[PDB]
RNA sequence: GGGGACUCGUGAGAGACUGCCGGGGUCAACUCGGAGGAAGGUGGGGAUGACGUCAAGUCAUCAUGCCCCUUAUGUCCAGGGCUUCACACAUGCUACAAUGGCCGGUACAAAGGGCUGCGAUGCCGCGAGGUUAAGCGAAUCCUUAAAAGCCGGUCUCAGUUCGGAUCGGGGUCUGCAACUCGACCCCGUGAAGUCGGAGUCGCUAGUAAUCGCAGAUCAGCAACGCUGCGGUGAAUACGUUCC
């Protein structure tokens, strides 16, 4: 931190499907260090993501990460007796992490019986522009739009 | 059904149906489903008519279900209330009588809190 | 003489067994799927054998001791790639980038007195 | 004797004091301290004195004290109150 | 008080054991009597100025070895006190204990002599200032001291705070573990209470 | 072959070595045969112990014991050297388990 | 301790169960250890001089 | 039987030092990257607490100045209390469930203790245990069967097949003795609780989170505490404006 710039833990590809944002996905279900039972939730809320679509679920997903995905965010702070939030641009590998938590956040409190759907039910609508996943990212740029006067505060 | 007053429900299976009898848990409703020929699979809602009277004097010959099971359980403690042993001046006071820690906890035979 | 290596990765300890062949992965007897039976940990038992371009070859079998099923499939990985090199020392850098060479000094840090875990700290409650 | 191979522990000073009066139908008041003794029914026509710490006090086995302890008749801790 | 006994942090890596046995089950026992020989030779010959106690044992054959600045005062009017407490020391071990009785090369340059004679000046009212600094430099004429330093503390001069000053001459390094540090506690006896003497004297670099 | 078996147990290092392969292992010469010096693991008590004399329990110090049982010695049985094992003198250091 | 418990405390008790074990340097009832018969505090000032062997400062 | 090959045990040694190469830097310190390397700039943890502060803590480990009791403030006993509760705080543990509960399968540990003991194996008991007696001062033998995990079934979102508090009943073990006041087992019961107000705490990597195993005290235990060990194993670090 206060010194310098961390440095950068790689990945490993999933064996499934080849892509980093599959075992990106795997990494943010797991709680508890249960780790396999993170693999037996994201495979099968991408293999129930071909039931009843039929395409490829990397595809699917990698536009359902994209209606999440922000590019301006907000970020308080304190000037007089008022505080208020200023806008900042979000650097891209930040972008795919808050999309992504935005992803499993919501799933858990849906309405369905088992975690194997409610994540699927979700990656679905994202991928149209339906769900409370995408429901946030507008809220996160409508929250940063109402606020563009006070953009002149970087830090 | 209605094995003896006492309403089973429907739809639950007899592994968890005879336990809502007052008297019978996980295990001696093991017991009733193994002397009577009955399966740990059968629903409540398809239970043949003289295969409750099987089930209803398997229970009335061994075991001591409600009526008289509630008549043992507070008969035994009006007996200790009258002898004048310490654990029936205890029963009349809502206290734990087996010497629980009675400084911080033991709200459940008192009560909820209420700061005086 | 077959050659034989050593690799370790937790606690783990295991001993690689190289013989040429078809790939046929017989740890302890059994085979790769009847106690590695996850995919992720079945990547990278296999992973140094795509990067020496003999996959299909070389039909090894290992013995299995200490540690927990990833420090296991971990341990056995770094004894492949150290096999790799006595019967062809001509690929040592296609591995070195690879990361399969160096052993990972990744131990379980000790518990401390005071402390409930290795760094966890109890309650601090000012007052 | 809470196991029952070693069968119920009574201690043996008070057994020869209840018994050197129930042959002869003698119904005395005993002074005793053993409260860890347990009830035979071979005393139930008389009373006793068991100790908490003050002062012996009285207690009459009557019929179904049986089973029970002679302490849990002495409850040595008085609170009659926070108010 | 926040600084560990030097004898300690340095146990096996430069100094060495001060009781040499072996054993499994009676192992408590011989602890038990180790230190009742401790106590039987501290009261009764503090004037012969006792620099430390060693005591082996091999399969019942109990040897004391004892070193001392004034040998001759253990020994007494040729052999009456070093063969007095040889059947003290039997009589309490039951066996057959050979008190082989030796010598320092020098009471200047080792501390719990250095460290016991400041503290007998205290005891009969010298000024501890003056009871330190001779000790300090009659230490740093040996050939072998590179550095001493002396600290006493507790109501000194007959005082009523209690105060803890030190005096230090040489290099005397605490935190190396490649340095002998010798090391000394003594607690004298005055007419207010006690003063604890504590003197640390480094000889140099073992390897 | 070689039936006398021999236990050595030190509390240290450099003490039950130098003590057998200079002093118990002069067998050899005197008209029997030696395996040579076996290692076996260190056993090793833990005690930890309060530094404090009252209230402060989250300041400690640890002990340890370091038994170095080692040195399985196994030697002819030569009829002079029987009993001659027994006149060979060890310190006090290191225990002997000749039975 | 109490002089009189810590005589009481190594001769023959009735109902041999009663019996308990001080230290035996100083004669503390608790954190006795019993591979050494000493205390916690006693422990610690012996093993810091030598005076008992096998027992150094230990740093896993 | 046998083997010196591989581990592992433990002895002595080699190794990492900005030492070599390219930049920047007073021809300094040093710094940002590469080669070689199991490891790279202090390789990752432990031990180690300067002069001193707080009239910090202990006269209850012990030692001790002075004062004090000395037919009692000494001392030996048996019972009783330290465990009591109209309530407040604090550190934990189990939970409120489906990334789960209950059943049947089936794998992979480490570091430890054991002669006042540990109890294989066989027989009996639903179970704690009971009883016989094989082996072993132990890299032998016992403690040992690791739990999460993995493959199948089942409950289908309910104060429940979640939860296990309280209370009846019947037993086992250690011990002179388990009533005040022990742990474990079995049977019935089936409490409060549906992610917790203002506030606040811990954690930068084998780390938090979760999962068991063992030790020291110990006759047995209030062992969920403390000291240790491994199994599985994350997310993020823009930056120094604010606390
Ligand atoms: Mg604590
Ligand atoms: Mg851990
Ligand atoms: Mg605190
Ligand atoms: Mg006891
Ligand atoms: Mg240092
Ligand atoms: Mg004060
Ligand atoms: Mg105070
Ligand atoms: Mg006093
Ligand atoms: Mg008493
Ligand atoms: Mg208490
Ligand atoms: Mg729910
Ligand atoms: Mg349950
Ligand atoms: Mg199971
Ligand atoms: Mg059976
Ligand atoms: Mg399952
Ligand atoms: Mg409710
Ligand atoms: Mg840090
Ligand atoms: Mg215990
Ligand atoms: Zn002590």
């Amino acid at each position: 931190p206060r010194k310098g710039p961390a440095p950068k833990r790689p990945l490993v590809n999933d064996p499934v499907y080849g892509s980093q944002l599959v075992t990106q996905l795997v990494n943010k279900v797991l709680l508890k260090g249960k780790k396999s039972l993170a693999e037996r939730i994201v495979y099968g809320a991408l293999e129930q993501a071909r039931d009843k679509t039929g395409t490829d679920p990397v595809i699917t997903l990698k536009r359902a990460l994209d209606n999440v995905k922000p590019a301006l965010e907000v970020r308080s702070r304190r000037v007089g007796g008022a505080t208020y939030q200023v806008p900042v641009e979000v650097r891209p590998d930040r972008s795919t992490t808050l999309a992504l938590r935005w992803l499993v956040g919501y799933s858990r409190q849906r309405r369905e019986k088992t975690m194997i759907e409610r994540l699927a039910n979700e990656i679905l609508d994202a991928s149209n522009g339906l769900g409370a996943s995408v429901k946030r990212r507008e809220d996160t740029h409508k929250m940063a739009e109402a606020n563009r006067a006070f953009a002149h505060y970087r830090w | 059904a209605r094995l003896v007053g006492v309403d089973l429900p429907r739809d639950k299976r007899m592994e968890v149906a005879l336990t809502y009898i007052f008297g019978i848990g996980r295990t001696r409703s093991n017991e009733i489903l193994a002397a009577t020929g009955i399966d740990r699979d059968l629903r409540t809602r398809d239970l043949t008519e003289e295969q409750l009277i099987h089930l209803r004097d398997y229970i009335e010959a061994n075991l001591k279900v409600e009526g008289d099971l509630r008549r043992e359980v507070q008969a035994d403690i009006r007996r200790k209330i009258e002898i004048g042993c310490y654990q029936g001046l205890r029963h009349r006071r809502g206290m734990p009588v087996r010497g629980q820690r009675t400084k911080t906890n033991a709200r459940t035979r008192k009560g909820p809190k209420r700061t005086i | 003489r077959p050659i034989q290596t050593v690799g370790r990765r937790k606690e783990a300890v295991v001993r690689v067994r190289l013989v040429p062949g078809t790939g046929k992965f017989d740890l302890n007897g059994r085979s790769l799927e009847d106690y590695f039976p996850n995919k992720v940990h079945q990547q990278l038992i296999k992973a140094p054998l795509v990067t020496v371009d003999r996959v299909e070859s070389f039909d090894i079998f290992a013995h299995l001791g200490g540690g927990g099923p990833s420090g296991q499939a971990g341990a056995l990985r770094l004894g492949i790639a150290r096999a790799l090199i006595l019967v062809s020392p001509e690929d040592r850098p296609a591995l070195k980038k690879a990361g399969f060479l160096t052993r990972d000094p990744r131990a379980t840090e000790r518990k401390k007195y005071g402390l409930k875990k290795a760094r966890k700290a109890p309650q601090y409650s000012k007052r | 004797p809470r196991s029952l191979k070693k069968g119920p522990f009574v201690d043996e000073h008070l057994l020869k004091k209840v018994d050197v009066q129930n042959e002869k139908n003698t119904k005395q008041v005993i002074k005793t301290w053993s409260r860890r003794s347990t009830i035979i029914p071979d005393f139930i026509g008389h009373t006793f004195a068991v100790h908490d710490g003050r002062k012996h006090v009285p207690v009459f086995v009557t019929e179904s004290m049986v089973g029970h302890k002679l302490g849990e008749f002495a409850p040595t801790r008085t609170f009659k109150g926070h108010i | 008080g926040q600084k560990i006994n030097p004898h300690g942090f340095r146990l096996g890596i430069t100094t060495d054991w001060k009781s040499r046995w072996y054993a499994d089950k009676q192992y408590a026992e011989y602890v038990k009597e180790d230190v009742a020989i401790r106590r039987l030779l501290s009261s009764g010959l503090e004037r012969a100025g006792i620099a430390d106690v060693e005591i082996e044992r091999t399969r019942d054959r109990v040897r004391v070895d004892i070193h001392t600045a004034r040998p001759g005062i253990v020994i007494g009017r040729r052999g009456t006190e070093a063969d007095r407490i040889r059947a003290d020391l039997e009589k309490l071990t039951g066996k057959q204990v050979q008190l082989n009785i030796l010598e320092v090369k020098n009471p200047e340059s080792q501390a719990q002599l250095v460290a016991q004679g400041v503290a007998e000046q205290l005891s009969n009212r010298v000024a501890f200032r003056r009871a330190m600094r001779k000790a300090i430099q009659s230490a740093m004429r040996q050939p072998n001291v590179k550095g001493i330093r002396v600290q006493c503390s507790g109501r000194l001069g007959g005082a009523e705070m209690s105060r803890s000053e030190f005096y230090r001459e040489g290099r005397v390094p605490l935190h190396t573990l490649r340095a002998d540090i010798d090391y000394g506690l003594y607690e004298a006896k005055t007419t207010f209470g006690r003063i604890g003497v504590k003197v640390w004297i480094y000889k140099g670099d073992i390897v | 072959g070689q039936k006398i078996r021999i236990r050595l147990k030190a509390y240290d290092h450099e003490a039950i070595d130098a003590s057998a392969r200079k002093i118990v292992e002069t067998v050899v010469r005197t008209g029997a045969s030696v395996v040579g010096p076996v290692p076996l693991p260190t056993e090793k008590n833990v005690y930890c112990v309060i530094r404090s004399p009252h209230k402060y329990k989250d300041s400690r110090e640890h002990f340890e014991m370091r038994t170095h049982k080692r040195l399985i010695d196994i030697i002819d049985p030569t009829p002079k050297t029987v009993d001659a094992l027994m006149r060979i003198d060890l310190p006090a250091s290191v225990d002997v388990n000749i039975q | 301790a109490k002089k009189a418990l810590v005589n009481k405390a190594a001769g023959k008790p009735r109902f041999a169960v009663r019996a308990y074990t001080r230290c035996s340097k100083c004669g503390r009832p608790r954190a006795v250890y019993r591979k050494f018969g000493l205390c916690r505090i006693c422990l610690r000032e012996m093993a810091h001089a030598g005076e008992l062997p096998g027992v150094q400062k230990s740093s896993w």
